[PDB]
Order: structure tokens, then sequence, then C-alpha cells
RNA sequence: UCUUUCUCGAUUCCGUGGGUGGUGGUGCAUGGCCGUUGUUGGCUGGUUAAUUCCGAUGAACG
């Protein structure tokens, strides 16, 4: 039972997501500290920001 | 006009606002607060060097171009006294602190 | 000759308590309405704010004014125009009472009281 | 008319000296209070 | 803490050295400082039966 410490996955380029070729694949928040480069997640079952927390369902 | 350049990267790092990194670039730029951006032009991949000059003139953004990466982190600031040379293949100027004129005309 | 309403417009002790604020000079030199007290033109003025506007604390700040100001004897002013107040207000009383209001409404009971004091329709 | 124009130029001055005071100056509370309630024996 | 990846970015994190590492408790001399051995003056706001409740907000004489 020894505290094992939290390693980060250290996803391979998770930068080349957000969009194609243009556009934004994901969702910008409609904050006003949060959006305009800030990207939400896309759940299967919600929407959640990195953030301020914002949670869409 | 790298000369030209070099003043305005210092005062950057003095006063604290330039971006280093492309997710940095990428999300200082549209949020209509950058002034100009520098893409280095040795980059590899090509689908992530074509999408800054498409991000920079929808919110019109001017771009610089320099051929090296290396040069360029060692110049804005990645490397300790150097040991480690470390670069980034883009870096965008938040805010400024002669030769900014010069830049600024360069464009026009 | 103007922005008295405005200068009650901000609840604040930084500009409650200035001499300029309506703490003491209101009380003294804007009765001189021009130069001279008392002109009743402004409240004859409003009444595009006291009819078919209801924003709340506008209507308030007017009725500061309004109890603050008649107490410097209009009453030559106020025998000829009673009627004309009373009708100013008699639809007040109906107004907000169907709203609801506080604030809009504690002051302009009392100017009614000032109106009253200086001077058939006078008991309704 | 005339008391109606008056009414006009009056309202205008005022909205005038509304934008004036506003340049011159330039729920949350009850779960906002549960929550220091919280922090003052946490 | 154990999974699903969302977000912050240099604020970094892995190992090896016989190479350095008092937040100690306790007593004496030690400089400043309190307490210790008279007299006269002088309201934006919400709350309640009620100048009710809460909130901002001075001087000489012996
Ligand atoms: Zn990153």
């Amino acid at each position: 039972p020894k505290k094992n410490k939290h390693k980060r996955k250290k996803v391979k380029l998770a930068v080349l997501k957000y969009y194609k070729v243009i556009s934004r694949l994901r969702r910008e928040c409609p904050s006003d500290e949060c959006g305009a480069g800030v990207f939400m997640a896309s759940h299967f079952d919600r929407h959640y920001c990195g953030k301020c927390c914002l949670t869409y369902c | 006009v790298n000369t030209a350049l070099q003043e305005v990267l210092k005062t950057a790092l003095i006063h604290d606002g330039l971006a280093r990194g492309i997710r940095e670039a990428a999300k200082a730029l549209d949020k209509r607060q950058a002034h100009l951006c520098v893409l280095a032009s040795n980059c590899d991949e090509p689908m992530y060097v074509k999408l800054v000059e498409a991000l920079c003139a929808e919110h019109q953004i001017n771009l610089i171009k320099v051929d090296d990466n290396k040069k360029l982190g060692e110049w804005v600031g990645l490397c300790k006294i150097p040991r480690k040379v470390v670069g980034c293949s883009c870096v965008v100027v938040k805010d400024y602190g002669q030769a900014k004129d010069v830049i600024e005309e360069y464009f026009k | 000759t103007f922005s008295k309403v405005q200068r009650f417009w901000e609840s604040n002790s930084a500009a409650h308590k200035e001499i300029c604020a309506v703490l003491a000079a209101v009380t003294e030199v804007i009765r001189s309405q021009g130069g001279k007290e008392t002109e009743t033109e402004y409240f004859a003025a409003l009444m595009t704010t006291m009819e078919a506007v209801e924003s709340p604390e506008s209507l308030a700040a007017v009725a500061y004014l309004l109890n603050l100001v008649l107490k410097r004897v209009p009453s030559p002013v106020l025998i000829k125009k009673f009627s004309d107040t009373s009708k100013a207000f008699m639809d007040i009383m109906s107004a907000q009472a169907s709203s609801g209001s506080t604030s809009v409404l504690r002051w302009v009971l009392s100017c009614l009281a000032t109106l009253l004091r200086k001077q058939p329709v006078t008991l309704q | 008319p005339a008391r109606r124009t008056l009414a006009d130029i009056i309202m205008e001055k005022l909205t005038e000296k509304q934008t004036e005071v506003e340049t011159v100056m330039s729920r949350v509370l009850e779960v906002y209070r549960g929550v220091r309630e919280v922090l003052s024996k946490y």
C-alpha cells in the first residue's frame, strides 16, 4: 500500500488537435478571462473548461 | 532587418511581454492583444508552420520570418549562462517597452 | 444649471461627505435656481421622467431634491400651481403603489407634506 | 408642446449629465455566505 | 491515491557523492516602552412599536 505519485500522461503532440489543414475544431469558452484561446473539453456526456471549470451538458 | 529586431525582442524580456512556444503563440494571437509574430523557417512538419500566418491575417497581425529557431531561441532567452541551447519555432511579442519604428515601417 | 440629480447618483462616502455634495451646498445655493430662489421650473421640466419612465433610483434621486428644495418658501408659487402639483403626485400615489417600491416612495410623501405645510381638493 | 419641448431638452441635458457622471466615476452572496462559515471552522 | 484525458506552462524533475547544512530549548550583564507606586468645555443604505438594529464616519485650565 505504498503511496505512488501521479505521473502526467505525456500525450504526443497534444497541440495538434484543435484545428484542421483553419477553423477551430473544439469549442471556446464564453467567459471573459477564458475564451479566444481557451479550448473546452469534449467529453462523451459533458463539456468542461480547464480554467474556470465551466460545465455544459 | 534582424539587427532592428534584436532590440525589440530584448525590451520584451525586460517588460516580460513576449510568449515563447507554439501554444503560447496560438493562445496570445487570437486574444486580440498580440502585436507582432515571429516565425522560424526551419519547421519539419508543414501543417503547423502554415497555420500561424492564417491565424494572424484573420486577426490582422503582421508576420516576421526568421531562418533559424535555435538562434531564435537563444535570442528570446531560452539559454542560461551557454550550456543548454534550445530553441522555439514561434514567438509572439505581446507589448513593447528607435528601431521599433523601423520594424513597423517595414511592413508598410 | 443641472447635474444635481447625478451628484446624488453615487452612494459612497467619498462623494457624499464633500462640501460640493448634497450634504451642505445643495441645501444653500441650488435653491437659487438660475441665481434666484426659488424657481420651480425644474420640477415643471421633468414630467417626462415622472411619466412613462419607471427607471429605479432615477425617480429616487429627483425625489431627494423634491423634498430638499421646496422648503424655501415658494408659497405664492405653491398657491397657484397647487393643483398642478396635486395631479402630478396623486397619479404617483397610484403608480408605484402598483409596483411596490419604497425608495422612490418615501421622499415623495415628505415633499407632499412639505407642500401641504406651506399651504375642497386639498383634503383629497 | 412648449412644455413638452422643454421636457426633451431637460431630458437630453440630464442624460448627457448621467454619461458625464459615469465618465467622472470611471444570489452570489448567500452561497458565499455559506462558504465563509465553512472557512471559519474548517 | 487508482483509471478517462481536460487545462497552467520553464515556475523545470530523476540519480550519484562521506563535498556543506539548529526554526533548538534554557540562565546572566545589556538599550527603549507600558502599567505601577485634579478641573472645565465640545448619514447612501437596508432594520424596528420606538433618534430601535446593523453599515461608513476635538480642546484648554490647576
Ligand atoms: Zn504545451
